[PDB]
RNA sequence: CCGAAGCUUCGGCUUCGGCAGGAGAGGUA
């Protein structure tokens, strides 16, 4: 709500790539980002 | 030891033992 | 499996069952090693999986309470002279007093030497105190080991994942038909067998009067006469051959409690796990990749690893409304030419060699009342062989106790011996486990500079990771055993030998010693034995003082251009079998409701095609492989036999139908109060019964 | 400058069991895989004859016990495979042992047939109290190698045959030494000196010769061509 | 290929031996025929070797965590009664030789064949799918055995002796036969550095410039090398026309030259050198001289001076704190300090000990296997140890494993040994249901279309400049900028353009647009894709495991599930 | 390319095999469908009359249809429409 | 409700579909599976599933 | 005792001076004692002839570069030790090239000794470009496999003879590979593939086939010792 | 669907005979 939709995204394929190269595990963005589409498809109504 | 017929097997043990199992 | 296993079973400890834990319910804190758990439980015997924690073992000088809490016993020390008064202490009560360490330095008077010793204060709390306030002290360097920990050498020197391992596969071995001991051990041996009960010892002290492969006679002092009769070729609990053979004389003399007979895995009275096997650690041409074993042809060709198993096989004989099943060798269906190896009473006779598919015992069954008999005869099961070494036959006729309903009961049972072949598991007393990779001719093998072929070949890749380095003490001191030694002694003892005990200064080839747990051969005594070996026939000593020695490659003659480390190491066989894991299967029996293939290896089963194995076809794009994997190869009956027809003829194979378990799914969804129903493009429910 | 002299053969005996061939001059290079190649045809094809089947009269599989004897069956068995039979008959022949009484059974007193000689007159095959007999009846037959147990219901043959693993090597150990002779001048030659121990049957000059035939029959599908 | 057991592919190619012995007049009906094939007549061995060629099998091992957890081979008849399994298919399956377990299953229609064969084959899955980096490589026992073959050793048998005076050159060869027939004689040592004239063989670029300058017609060319033996029977390996390299072959430069080759040459020639680099591999590792004695663990010289002083800057804490000034904590916390610096001098003196031939230290340092953290604890000094709770004990181990630990010492190093192996067995049920979670939210993008023509995308970072003036490249930029699409154009200083709007993002591109003053880049993600359903082929981008554009129809959901969760059972840090 | 010569279940090379088609999915049907064609006319000349093609190639002696339509897929003696 | 039925909570899934009147399409992956069709992906793709091979007009005349 | 099957030599001409032979089936283990030693006598039992020292002009010391050419003395012992030569003879022979002139002088001007002759008369061995004149005299003698050189001491009469190795063998490279082939139900025989690459003085067949009398006579002085020995027959051709 | 037995015109026809679920414990990777 602060920022917007694209920063979201940002902040989650960070946050996720972080525990994955502390431990030394190499894995390309484009994986992450098929995931994380599919967490933002949706719309909350708020009046009809 | 303390058995009666046992194979002699010699021991690098350089502690002794009070107890016995 | 062997005597090992049952001593263990009887000393353990279970934090479930009813009244106490689960499986899914227990947390990280009930598996863990608590400081209360010196001298009461064993912090390395336990299980592998999901077990880990919740099973454990009885260490070998605890003892229970009136209570149930377990005590220990320690040494009374005043004014810092250890004394000789032993104590017995619960977990609550040697808390509050400072308790010294078993290895510390004593003198004649039983004074410590150290001014600083390391002990145990009250929270498990581990300090470097001067000696002058200890208050106990442990009796012996084993106490807080179980019975089958206390039984590695060179304990100390390997991790704890590693000693895991080994005390949890000694336990796993199979007997074999000739036993013998090791050459490097550690005194545990022998109390471990007489406790555990596989032995035959004498109840009073005589003469032996008479000897053979099935009874021992004893004459007493007094008179009286006693006579133990033995177990000869009898079947355990798992499959495995247990025998016992007599070692006296006609005319030896016998003390009480002396072991007159032998028992599965005993060599003279002492557990005799393995064989002796001569060692080099070097890669060879990749066959020993990755935790492979390279074994000789000389270990098959004089049966030095071969085991025998026996199984047993039973049948009913019952009334029926129609009449009563009756054992006869008459059946009107098969030919007389099968019919051969059954007796005048339609059992097969003992000394008959049986196959797969072979007969055993006759037996109809009566339609009513003549031609109203029916086929049902005990046949052996798929991928069995064997002799036939005894029957049972148990009658009602003759007052024996039988369940009610049942006429005649019998037993066969069959025994084979088996060899060592590849896939086969192997195993030490350190962690060390592989299957066998390749069996070589002997003259393909590395030999010494004499003509004597190895007989192992291990891998140097996997002991500097994995920490256990015992394994190599093992082989140095092992090879030092079977050589023999001789210090000399000419200008003095040598100031590396000057602990060593006076028996200790001189051996002979093939000479058995022991190592305790945690008090036992220093690395100097070792390296000042290397150097003292006696040599062979010829003036020549083949090992140099490293331990390694020069080879000669069998295959190519020209000599390694480095030396390799040689010595004999304990090499013992586990009980998984590639005989017995190997399955295969076209088309077989079928389920019921869910008409899929059924499971099991008894059963002529298929194996599953789970969920995580159709992502993987999902992910390669294999749409009609999925496909036929799961509806002509699992449910489509209609399409089955079509697709046996095709490939029979040579045609093509048709187009898959639908699946058995949707129609399955569709009427419990419809039993329970719920319209499902199929559609077409245009409405109109399809029928989904098929009929026309 | 190439060389003349013609690699010549020469032995010493040491006991009645080993000796030792010494074979110069080789070139240089060419005395360890000759080595090899004699060692290698040595330790795996040489015929010989070994026991393939017993009959004890009272018995019926391997798995069980004699009355009187302090042994089971398949130790007198695992006892049998150390005995050093010869033949110079292709056919099976049987040998026969039947003692009795108080005593120790040995391999004197297997009476062999005509052309079959038993060569350790002091081994052991068992012990017996004065309440047991063993009659046995031993079938001797030659080959080459090791053959496993030839199954009894798959050969034609009775219920109380008991067949038994036969291993037709008459050779214990070989190793050889290479004295190498690299001086300057650039006159280098070589030296083996094999080493051969037969076990009591074939001296050890008459397995050197049956390896010798071995390797000159085939090392000559090579010059058929020239 | 794998090797099947004789009485295993009787039974799995029950029918169609049965039609091939109708067939071949060896039977009347398909009842005689089934009897015979059942009592394993002698008439059966020699149709089920024409039956059972060029018919893929599919071999699969529990749990399949990825992909690659499925492969196609085509079955050969060996004895025994185990399967046998290719040496650099292990990585993949993830699977060892003490006693693991594999299925077979048996394709029957030609699309099942086709598939199997094409799609499935083990020779056509090398690459990695989740990052694209090569699977079946050389490990464990062929590192030591080509990083023992191409080291050079200075002062060797037979090296080049610049001599005046007395003789010339005297190591000069003229062809590779003739310095294998001298090494065939033990004048040459295969580590020596000679100087040899090849013909064969591609020279280095600079060579190639300063020598031919236009062209290297190398079929017949010859040239001059100041290499070892070793470095040429290596290079004899790859292919012809790739370069001289002339270096020590550390694990990162094998798997270097593998992805160059993946990269730049066809799919074939790549499967063909890394079966000819096992062999030597397997050859030299027996000839290496790498054995294990209690000889060969030096330990530390000067260790318990170390130790003693060490433990007098402990004493003296100690004897602070029975009188009195600090509480408990601050005398843990310098106990920690001070046995946290004991160890790294024990460290220190052995990394300076140990002779660089020694077996121990060439296994570690070939990358074959291994730290040296191991190799401190099992001969310097194990350390400081944890508590059950998780903190470290104040007194630490002194004595390593080649010496052997006491009782108390032995006893506290399990408390935290037993907590790996708990922690161990648990997060092994808590990420194949994160998994199976993972699968079934991402089940339905698949690349629909080939170009959706949008102009949204993502800004990447790309390296940033220091205030020097000189850029630094970030250190996570083959994960991040690697194999995309541009969506602009690449400008710089109001200038021309150096790559174009639809272009992979390759290394030549990168330091392209690194080398002209270039840090942002605005590249096509499947965030901001404009298909309905699914995704397109352009937004995507390239497949890692192929590396070309992906194809119509790939089921891009399914990988991204199987790339995020197997690595995760290798996740653990508190 | 300068590989040497293929041996069983990889001839004939399929970076070859993939220069006639759009992508790898395409191959699977294209020689499936040239594969049922083959067994079809086999397993009907010895009946009666039929209507399609045999091998275009000459044949081995036990060869399956498959590795024919591979053959003949890679000497571009066929043609296909796509879907 | 298929899909979902089949994930987690079976009987809550279930009984909100039947209050519903819910219908499927059956045109995912997991429901061709249970159901036994082609999935819509890889080589189960109308553009892949409907290719037409013939011989090329030369090598029919040819032979 | 019979071998049961007979094995069989085939060729597989590649070049016209390389083959691939192969023998097979082989009993189990035969296939790795007929190889090392094959490959031992074709590559140091055949006899040949090289060059085993040269005496270059106006080289007193300092073997650098020689007036008049343009390559070291390096480069000229690598292209004088690769000349294919054969001699009839006994004793070591003398040869000389002696050409003067702008051109390049190759193998084709070594006038033969009447007895020795030099069959790849095609070779180069220097550019003789700056108007000058080279004079070498060689020594070729006879002999069997690599000898490196044999360092004298002359003192004297070695006013500049320096000296090479000698290449002896008409053979150049060989190499074994035992793989595995099928008699009926058991596998695990054996199946040898040689591969030798001569010189152009010796055709590659006739290698093996006299290595074949160089080895069915050093085999022959244990097959002598008792002529009854029952071997192992392999049975008529 | 398999076996046994008859007719069998060689496509097949007829008689008889025949089944497979849960709970707990231990183990291997
Ligand atoms: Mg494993
Ligand atoms: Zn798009």
């Amino acid at each position: 709500r602060v920022q917007g939709p694209r920063e979201v995204q940002i902040h989650l394929v960070r946050e996720v790539q972080e525990v994955y190269r502390a431990q030394g595990v190499s894995i390309h963005d484009k994986h992450i980002e098929v995931i994380v589409r599919q967490m933002l498809r949706r719309v909350t109504i708020i009046d009809s | 030891n303390s058995v009666p017929g046992a194979p002699n097997r010699v021991s690098f043990a350089k502690l002794r033992e009070p107890l016995e199992v | 499996n062997n005597p090992l296993s049952g001593l263990t079973h009887k000393r353990r400890l279970s934090a479930l069952g009813p009244g106490g834990l689960s499986r899914e319910r227990a947390g990280l804190e009930v598996r863990d090693v608590h400081p209360s758990h010196y001298g009461r439980m064993c912090p390395i015997e336990t299980p592998e999986g999901p077990n880990i924690g919740l099973i454990g073992s009885l260490s070998v000088y605890a003892r229970v309470n009136p209570f149930g809490f377990i005590e220990t016993p320690y040494r009374k020390v005043v004014d810092g002279v250890v004394s000789d008064e032993i104590v017995y202490l619960t977990a609550d009560e040697e808390d509050r007093h400072v308790v010294a360490q078993a290895n510390s330095p004593i003198d004649a008077d039983g004074r410590f030497v150290e001014p600083r010793v390391l002990v145990r204060r009250k929270a498990g709390e581990v300090e470097y105190v001067p000696s002058s306030e200890v208050d106990y002290m442990d009796v012996s360097p084993r106490q807080m080991v179980s019975v089958a920990t206390a039984m590695i050498p060179f304990l100390e020197h390997d991790d704890a994942n590693r000693a895991l391992m080994g005390a949890n596969m000694q336990r796993q071995a199979v007997p074999l038909v000739r036993s013998e001991a090791p050459l490097v051990g550690t005194g545990m041996e022998l109390r471990a067998a007489i406790d555990a009960g596989d032995v035959v010892v004498a109840e009073e002290s005589g003469v032996i009067e008479e000897v053979s492969a099935d009874y021992i006679t004893v004459m007493h002092d007094n008179g009286t006469r006693r006579t133990y009769r033995m177990r000869k070729f009898a079947r355990s609990n798992h499959g495995t051959c247990a025998n016992q053979c007599p070692i006296v004389d006609a005319g030896d003399r016998v003390e009480a409690g002396q072991v007159i007979a032998d028992g599965p895995c005993t060599d003279d009275g002492e557990m005799a796990l393995g064989k002796n096997l001569l060692v080099a650690i070097m890669p060879w041409e990749g066959h020993n990749y990755e935790d492979a074993i390279i074994l000789s042809n000389r270990l098959v060709e004089e049966d030095v690893l071969t085991s025998i198993h026996i199984e047993e096989h039973e049948i009913d004989a019952r009334d029926t409304k129609l009449g009563a099943e009756e054992i006869t060798r008459d059946i009107p269906n098969i030919s007389d030419e099968v019919l051969a190896d059954l007796d005048e009473r339609g059992i097969v006779r003992i000394g008959a060699e049986v196959r797969d598919g072979d007969i055993l015992v006759g037996k109809v069954t009566p339609k009513g009342e003549a031609r109203e008999v029916r086929d049902t005869s005990l046949k052996v099961p798929h991928g069995e062989s064997g002799k036939v070494i005894g029957i049972r036959v148990f009658s009602r006729e003759d007052e024996d106790e039988l369940p009610a309903g049942v006429n005649e009961l019998v037993r066969v049972y069959v025994a084979q011996k088996r060899k060592i072949s590849d896939g086969d598991k192997l195993a030490g007393r350190h962690g060390n486990k592989g299957v066998i990779g390749k069996i070589l001719p002997v003259e393909d093998m590395p030999f010494l500079a004499d003509g004597t072929p190895v007989d192992i070949i291990l891998n140097t890749h996997g002991v500097p990771r994995r920490m256990n380095i015992g394994q190599i003490l093992e082989t140095h001191l092992g090879w030092c055993a079977h050589s023999g030694w001789k210090v000399d002694a000419a200008k003095g003892v040598p100031d590396w030998a000057a602990r060593l005990p006076d028996e200790l200064l001189e051996a002979q080839p093939n000479a058995i010693v022991s190592t305790p747990v945690f008090d036992g051969a220093q690395e100097a005594e070792l390296q000042g034995l290397l150097s003292c070996t006696l040599p062979n026939r010829d003036g020549d000593v083949l090992v140099d003082a490293d331990g390694k020695a020069m080879l000669f490659d069998g295959r190519s003659g020209e000599p390694f251009p480095y030396p390799v480390t040689v010595g004999y190491m304990y090499i013992m066989k586990l009980h998984h079998l590639v005989d017995d894991k190997i399955h295969a299967r076209s088309t077989g029996p079928y389920s019921m409701i869910t008409q899929q293939p059924l499971g099991g290896k008894a059963q002529f089963g298929g194996q599953r095609f789970g969920e995580m194995e159709c992502w993987a076809m999902q992910a390669y794009g294999a749409a009609y492989t999925l496909q036929e994997l799961l509806t002509i190869k699992s449910d489509d009956t209609v399409g089955r036999v079509k697709v046996y027809e095709a490939i029979v003829k040579g045609e093509n194979i048709p187009e898959p139908g639908i699946p058995e378990s949707f129609k399955v799914l569709l009427k419990e969804l419809q039993s329970l109060c719920l319209n499902v129903e199929v559609l077409s493009s245009d409405g109109a429910a399809i029928e989904l019964r098929e009929g026309e | 400058m190439l060389i003349s002299q013609r690699p010549t053969l020469s032995e010493d005996v040491l006991t009645d069991n080993r000796s030792q061939f010494v074979i110069e001059p080789l070139e240089p290079g060419f005395g360890y895989t000759l080595g090899n190649s004699l060692r290698r045809t040595l330790l795996s094809s040489i015929p010989g004859a070994a026991v393939t089947s017993i009959r004890i009269d009272g018995v019926l599989h391997e798995f069980t016990t004699v009355p009187g004897v302090k042994e089971d069956v398949t130790e007198i068995i695992l006892n049998l495979k150390s005995l050093v039979v010869s033949s110079e008959e292709d056919e099976p022949v049987t040998m026969y042992l039947r003692k009795q009484g108080p005593g120790e059974v040995t391999a004197g007193d297997i009476v062999p047939p005509a052309g079959v000689t038993v060569h350790n007159p002091g081994m052991h095959i068992a012990t017996l109290n004065d309440k047991g007999k063993l009659e046995v009846e031993l079938v001797v037959e030659r080959g080459r190698g090791y053959v496993p147990a030839v199954q009894n219901r798959a050969s034609g043959a009775e219920i109380g045959r008991i067949p038994v693993d036969s291993i037709y090597s008459p050779v214990l150990k070989v190793t050889y030494k290479v004295d190498a002779t690299r001086v300057e001048q650039r006159t280098d030659f070589d030296k083996l000196i094999l080493d051969v121990e037969t076990k009591n049957s074939i001296s050890p000059r008459d397995a050197l010769a049956s390896a010798g035939k071995t390797l000159v029959e085939l090392f000559g599908l090579a010059r058929e061509l020239n | 290929q794998c090797g099947l057991p004789k009485l295993m592919a009787l039974e799995l190619f029950k029918p169609f031996v049965m039609k091939r012995l109708v067939d071949l007049n060896h039977a009347q009906n398909i009842k005689s025929a089934k009897r015979m094939v059942e009592r394993q007549r002698p008439q059966v061995w020699d149709v089920l070797e024409e039956v059972i060629a060029e018919h893929p099998v599919l071999l699969n091992r529990a749990p399949t965590l990825h992909r690659l957890g499925i492969q196609a081979f085509e079955p050969m008849l060996v004895e025994g009664k185990a399967i046998q399994l290719h040496p650099l298919v292990c990585e993949a399956f993830n699977a060892d030789f003490d006693g693991d377990q594999m299925a077979v299953h048996l394709p029957l229609s030609a699309e099942a064949q086709a598939e199997a064969r094409i799609l499935m084959l083990s020779s056509n899955n090398i690459l990695s799918p989740a990052s694209g980096r090569p699977l079946a490589m050389p490990r464990l026992d062929m590192v030591t055995g080509l990083y023992y073959l191409t080291t050079e050793v200075p002062g060797d048998t037979g090296e080049y002796q610049p001599a005046s005076g007395d003789h010339p050159e005297t190591g000069v060869y003229s062809s590779p036969a003739e310095a294998i027939m001298a090494a065939d004689r033990g004048v040459l040592s295969v580590r020596a550095k000679i100087k040899v004239r090849l013909t064969q063989l591609r020279p280095p670029v600079e060579i190639e410039a300063e020598l031919f300058g236009h062209s290297g017609w190398q079929p017949g060319d010859a040239w001059m090398a100041e290499t070892t033996l070793g470095r040429v029977m290596f290079n004899e390996l790859l292919p012809l026309g790739y370069p001289f390299v002339n270096k020590q072959m550390h694990k990162k430069v094998q798997a270097a030259i593998i992805n160059d080759l993946a990269e730049r040459y066809p799919m074939i020639v790549v499967a063909q050198t890394v079966d000819k680099l096992k062999d030597a591999g397997f050859y030299w590792a027996t000839r290496s001289g790498v054995t294990v004695s209690m000889a060969d663990v030096l330990v530390p010289p000067r260790k318990k001076e170390i130790l003693d002083h060490y433990e007098e800057r402990a004493d003296k804490v100690e004897k602070q704190f029975q009188r009195g000034a600090l509480n408990h904590d601050e005398r843990n916390e310098a106990l920690v300090e001070i046995w946290k610096e004991a160890t790294d001098e024990v460290g220190q003196a052995l990394r300076e000990h140990y002779p660089d031939d020694n077996p121990i230290i060439t296994i570690v340092d070939s990358g074959a296997t291994g730290n040296f953290t191991q190799t401190r604890t099992l001969a310097g000094m194990k350390g400081l140890v944890t508590n059950p709770k998780g903190e470290f004990i104040p007194r630490p181990v002194k004595s390593s494993f080649r010496e052997g630990l006491t009782v108390l010492e032995y006893f506290i190093n399990t408390h935290g040994a037993r907590k790996g192996l708990a922690d161990t067995a648990l997060r092994t049920a808590d990420s194949g249901y994160l998994t199976r979670r993972l699968v079934d939210v991402s089940q339905d993008v698949i690349v629909r279309e080939h170009d959706c023509q949008t102009e949204r995308g993502i800004v990447v970072e790309l390296a940033e400049r220091a205030p020097d003036g000189t850029l630094i490249r970030d250190p996570y930029i083959e994960t991040s900028a690697y194999a995309r699409t541009l969506g602009t154009d690449a400008v710089d200083e109001a200038g021309n353009v150096i790559v174009e709007r639809g272009q992979d993002l390759g290394d030549p591109e990168i330091d392209a647009l690194l080398a002209a003053g270039i840090t942002q880049v605005k590249v096509r993600s499947v965030l901001t894709c404009a298909t309905s359903t699914g995704v397109c082929a352009t937004c995507y981008g390239r497949s890692m495991a192929t590396g070309k554009l992906v194809d119509i129809g790939e089921a891009v959901g399914i990988v991204a599930a199987q790339s995020i969760g197997e690595p995760g059972t290798q996740l653990t840090m508190r | 390319g300068g590989y040497d010569t293929p041996l069983g279940i990889t001839n004939p090379p399929i970076d070859e095999l993939l220069d006639r088609v759009s992508s790898k999915y395409a191959l699977v049907i294209y020689a499936a469908k040239r594969a049922r064609q083959i067994n079809d006319y086999y397993n009907q000349l010895g009946e009666g009359i039929l209507e399609y093609v045999g091998p275009l190639v000459e044949p081995g002696l036990q060869e399956k249809p498959l590795s024919i339509a591979l053959r003949e897929i890679h000497a571009d003696l066929l043609e296909h429409t796509e879907g | 409700w298929l899909s979902a039925a089949s994930f987690q909570e079976t009987t809550r899934v279930l009984t909100d579909a039947a209050i519903n009147c819910r219908s499927d399409k059956l045109n995912g992956l997991k429901e061709n599976v249970i159901i036994g069709k082609l999935i819509p992906a890889g080589t189960g793709i109308n553009r892949y599933r409907n290719i037409a091979v013939q011989p090329t007009e030369e090598a029919r005349a040819a032979a």
